[PDB]
């Protein structure tokens, strides 16, 4: 399967681990064991913070996943114009009759 | 699967193993396993006291192992 | 030949999930996998020894799931068939 | 899988990691594995207490690792498509 | 003499093939400088025979 | 100026501005929607794919997505920024004739020759509702509220249906023949309607009687669906006719501007959302931007 997991790719995530710690950052790479790779990571042990960088977690260590934010980031047809004119028709009445 | 680990360079050399329950052992590396089960000879405990008891030939389980060191370069 | 296949039918309903961690999680199920990894929509999860916090897109590492408390309206006899 | 290849690519650089033990180890990485074994040198351990030490050579078991911490240039590295019948990612000229 | 034009024609002298622009390739170019600058990943050699 | 731009190969039908007032779209029998600028009056994308002829465009109220109503059951959807396909809303078993859109660009209504009205979501690719009458339907309009949908058929009976009830609440009366285009004001308070009796009548939305029957804009053998519009103020009414003339009314029951210019039958007249301009289209393959100083 893993169809849902590809959809998460390149989003800022909030990942709770078995220790209780919570890592945060974008998701670059993903596995069948749920090994996650995360970019520009920050733990929140708890009024606390730390800067790590690139972090590769195991599957054993991970508990839950949750998105913090969204993913980060016919030329010219034939037609031609002209000016005015607005000719008057001598005849009245509809197009087909006469 | 079953990646036979790179323990060829440790064979017939002294070691300083660590295992689960904060218990550790010295020994000559005789043989290794797929699952990292180990064969140690001239096995000496390192008790929490520091009292070193000689045992002999010993087979440590793979699961338990935390790590494996070298005493002398 | 698995009871897991029955959980793939379960999609859409709300459930309060308990984990080995000891948390509790009210939220609607979107998808369920063969390896138990469930994804949830509009979630209100509460941690052991903290206040409840609402999350939008929760997903769980199946390994950790103790039990689903299913809704009372769901017919079991119909779902247990292939 | 890509989460393993990234590891193999940080061989040579200096790595930080965390084990179930509770302690963190820092040193040059020499060899890794698909299991997540490791082989490092000049390690500077720091446990829960704060106790520093030195370990010349080390082997590990992956099962015992919680998570790694890897150098910054390893985010521009290529992440390949892999295939159904291949172990290592690598780039792929052929069919698919 | 006659051969010499009089109004010189523009002439782009080309010796060898070169690409107007970089050709796009799997690994990103910064990562190539990363390796080249950062580490001992780099090798060099001569292919001969 | 006036600006009589050429471009299409065959009979053009529908031409509309964005809600903003910065573009045209146009497209008829060509199987080609041609986008335009307003203020250097040049073409843009050739939206290509529809395998039936177009019968109705409508900009999404985001001013990005466009919706068609081909003669081969499809209702297409187009990214006007890029110009790629999004979907093929496959449903009807016949020729679609009209489209309508809401504030919320999400809901669409179409009208077949299967005698079936159908409401569409821009997320499902299927019908939300299916209202089967009896005689092939032709014109539809949805209110600003996102509640009342008006249907125009062959009986001369503009029926009114809500999205909650789905009951024949009311039926407009006094129109002897055929409806070619409904049109709700920018209030949500009154319709316009072209019948084949040439009575370009206004109706009420809430008591529900007539207001002013306008008379002087002929349909004949052609059997094209002619259009009507409300001006941005809702002062003027702009009805085209098969007499090659754009009969603009005063909404008080007085013909003010009657400007010719086309050499063939006229189809869908429009108005710009702010500045006084008139889009007028016609089988002829031509289009004008009639102004008032």
């Amino acid at each position: 399967g893993t169809t849902k997991m590809v959809s998460l790719l390149n989003h800022s995530l909030n990942v709770t681990t078995k220790d209780g710690r919570t890592f945060v950052g974008q998701l670059l790479a993903f596995d069948g064991f749920m090994n996650l790779v995360l970019s520009d990571c920050q733990e929140y042990r708890h009024e606390e913070k730390r800067m790590l960088g690139l972090v590769i977690l195991r599957g054993e260590f991970i508990v839950s996943l949750s998105v913090q934010g969204p993913p980060p980031m016919l030329l010219s047809g034939p037609g031609v114009a002209r000016p005015a004119g607005r000719g008057i028709p001598l005849g009245q009445a509809p197009v087909g009759l006469a | 699967k079953a990646g036979a680990p790179d323990l060829k360079k440790y064979l017939d050399r002294q070691v300083f193993v660590q295992l689960n329950g904060s218990r550790k052992v010295y020994g000559v590396l005789r043989g290794y396993d797929i699952f990292l089960n180990i064969v140690l000879e001239d096995s000496i405990e390192e008790k929490v006291d520091g009292e070193k008891v000689k045992i002999g030939s010993v087979a440590i389980r793979g699961n338990s192992v935390i790590m494996i060191e070298t005493l002398d370069k | 030949m698995k009871l897991v296949r029955f959980l793939m039918k379960l999609t859409n309903e709300t459930v309060s999930i308990e984990l080995k961690n000891g948390t509790i999680v009210h939220g609607t199920i979107t998808s369920v996998d063969m390896q138990m990894n469930t994804h949830l929509k509009a979630v209100k999860m509460t941690v052991k020894g903290r206040e409840p916090v609402p999350v939008e897109t929760l997903s769980i590492r199946g390994n950790n799931i103790r039990y689903y408390i299913l809704p009372d309206s769901l017919p079991l006899d119909t779902l247990l068939i292939d | 899988s890509l989460c393993i290849k990234l590891l193999h690519e940080t061989q040579g650089h200096i790595v930080t990691m965390e084990l179930e033990n509770g302690s963190t180890y820092r040193g040059k990485l020499i060899e890794a594995e698909d299991n997540m074994n490791c082989q490092m040198r000049d390690i500077s351990v720091t446990a829960r207490d704060g106790r520093v030490s030195h370990l010349d050579q080390v082997y590990i078991r992956g099962s015992h690792i919680r998570f790694l911490i890897v150098p910054d240039m390893l985010r521009n590295a290529p992440m390949f498509k892999v295939g159904p019948g291949r172990s290592v990612p690598l780039p792929t000229r052929g069919r698919r | 003499p006659l051969s010499q034009p009089i109004i010189e024609p523009i002439r782009h002298k080309r010796i060898a093939i070169e690409t107007t622009n970089v050709p796009d390739t799997v690994y990103k170019k910064e990562f190539l400088f990363g390796l080249l600058t950062g580490t001992d990943d780099v090798r060099s050699f001569i292919v001969a025979g | 100026p006036n600006l009589q731009m050429f471009g299409h190969t065959a009979e053009v039908l529908v031409a509309r501005f964005d809600p903003s007032g910065s573009y045209f779209a146009s497209g008829g029998m060509d199987r080609q929607i041609l986008l335009w600028n307003v203020f250097d009056v040049k073409n843009y994308g050739v939206l290509n794919g529809c395998k039936g002829a177009i019968t109705d465009l409508q900009w999404s109220r985001d001013s990005r997505v466009v919706y068609c109503s081909s003669s081969d059951t499809h209702l297409m959807s187009w990214d006007a920024v890029s110009g790629q396909k999004i979907r093929k809303h496959k449903g009807h078993a016949g020729v679609v004739n009209a489209l309508d859109v809401l504030k919320v660009s999400e809901l669409l209504t179409s009208v077949s020759d299967d005698c079936t009205m159908k409401v569409w979501d821009s997320r499902s690719k299927d019908c939300i509702k299916t209202i089967e009458e009896k005689y092939p339907l032709t014109a539809v309009a949805i209110a600003q509220q996102g509640t009342q949908v008006f249907i125009g058929g062959i009986d001369g009976a503009i029926k009114i249906w809500d999205l909650r009830n789905n009951h024949c609440s009311h039926v407009l009366k006094g129109h002897k023949d055929i409806i070619t285009s409904l049109a709700i004001s920018k209030d949500g308070s009154s319709l316009l309607s072209n019948s084949m009796d040439n009575t370009v009548r206004i109706f009420d939305v809430k008591a529900q009687r007539q207001l002013q029957i306008f008379e002087g804009a002929i349909h004949g053998q052609e059997h094209n669906l002619l259009g009507v519009a409300w001006s941005r103020n809702s002062r003027f009414v702009g009805a085209g006719s098969s007499d090659k003339n754009v009969y603009v009314w005063s909404a008080t029951g007085d013909l003010r501007y009657v400007l010719p210019g086309h050499e063939g039958s006229v189809n869908h007249v429009d108005f710009h959302p702010h500045q006084d301009i008139i889009l007028s289209c016609s089988s002829d393959r031509t289009i004008f931007l009639g102004e008032l100083n």
